[PDB]
Protein backbone atom coordinates (compact mmCIF):
# COMPACT_ATOMS: atom_id res chain seq x y z
CA UNK A 1 0.00 0.00 0.00
CA UNK A 2 1.84 2.99 -1.48
CA UNK A 3 0.50 6.99 -0.96
CA UNK A 4 2.15 8.03 -3.72
CA UNK A 5 6.55 8.39 -4.00
CA UNK A 6 5.55 12.32 -4.37
CA UNK A 7 4.27 12.42 -1.08
CA UNK A 8 6.54 9.91 0.87
CA UNK A 9 8.14 7.17 0.76
CA UNK A 10 6.18 4.93 3.67
CA UNK A 11 4.39 1.86 2.69
CA UNK A 12 2.39 -1.00 4.18
CA UNK A 13 2.42 -4.72 3.41
CA UNK A 14 -0.40 -6.75 3.36
CA UNK A 15 0.00 -10.84 3.49
CA UNK A 16 -2.89 -11.47 1.66
CA UNK A 17 -4.05 -15.59 3.73
CA UNK A 18 -2.73 -15.36 6.80
CA UNK A 19 -3.18 -14.17 10.46
CA UNK A 20 -0.87 -12.22 11.75
CA UNK A 21 0.41 -15.84 13.17
CA UNK A 22 2.50 -16.98 10.10
CA UNK A 23 3.81 -13.69 8.53
CA UNK A 24 1.44 -1.84 13.78
CA UNK A 25 -0.21 -5.28 13.25
CA UNK A 26 -3.91 -5.39 12.49
CA UNK A 27 -5.75 -8.62 11.77
CA UNK A 28 -8.50 -8.36 8.88
CA UNK A 29 -10.49 -10.39 6.58
CA UNK B 1 -11.74 -30.78 4.39
CA UNK B 2 -13.68 -28.37 2.58
CA UNK B 3 -13.35 -27.74 -1.34
CA UNK B 4 -12.68 -23.99 -0.39
CA UNK B 5 -9.42 -24.66 1.51
CA UNK B 6 -8.46 -27.93 -0.69
CA UNK B 7 -8.82 -25.40 -3.51
CA UNK B 8 -7.28 -22.74 -1.50
CA UNK B 9 -3.32 -24.94 -1.54
CA UNK B 10 -3.07 -24.88 -5.24
CA UNK B 11 -3.35 -21.14 -5.81
CA UNK B 12 -6.52 -20.68 -6.07
CA UNK B 13 -7.33 -17.72 -3.44
CA UNK B 14 -10.50 -15.94 -3.63
CA UNK B 15 -10.35 -11.88 -2.43
CA UNK B 16 -12.94 -10.56 0.16
CA UNK B 17 -15.44 -8.49 -1.68
CA UNK B 18 -14.99 -4.48 -0.90
CA UNK B 19 -18.36 -3.95 0.14
CA UNK B 20 -19.84 -6.58 2.77
CA UNK B 21 -22.90 -8.02 3.20
CA UNK B 22 -23.84 -5.56 6.31
CA UNK B 23 -22.83 -2.67 4.19
CA UNK B 24 -24.73 -3.62 0.95
CA UNK B 25 -27.26 -4.28 3.49
CA UNK B 26 -27.19 -0.95 4.74
CA UNK B 27 -27.39 0.79 0.90
CA UNK B 28 -30.36 -0.74 0.11
CA UNK B 29 -32.02 0.49 3.77
CA UNK B 30 -31.37 3.91 2.48
CA UNK B 31 -32.70 3.03 -0.80
CA UNK B 32 -35.83 1.79 0.90
CA UNK B 33 -35.67 5.05 3.60
CA UNK B 34 -35.79 7.16 0.77
CA UNK B 35 -38.42 5.35 -1.34
CA UNK B 36 -40.64 5.35 1.29
CA UNK B 37 -40.63 8.37 2.62
CA UNK B 38 -39.55 11.35 -0.22
CA UNK B 39 -40.47 9.22 -3.37
CA UNK B 40 -38.62 9.83 -6.27
CA UNK B 41 -36.92 13.36 -5.10
CA UNK B 42 -34.23 11.61 -3.54
CA UNK B 43 -32.29 10.57 -6.57
CA UNK B 44 -32.60 13.64 -8.68
CA UNK B 45 -31.89 16.03 -5.93
CA UNK B 46 -32.59 16.62 -2.20
CA UNK B 47 -35.44 14.49 -0.35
Amino acid sequence: ITPGTNTSNQVAVLYQGVNCTEVNVFQTR
Amino acid sequence: RDLICAQKFKGLTVLPPLLTDEMIAQYTSALLAGTITSGWTFGAGPA
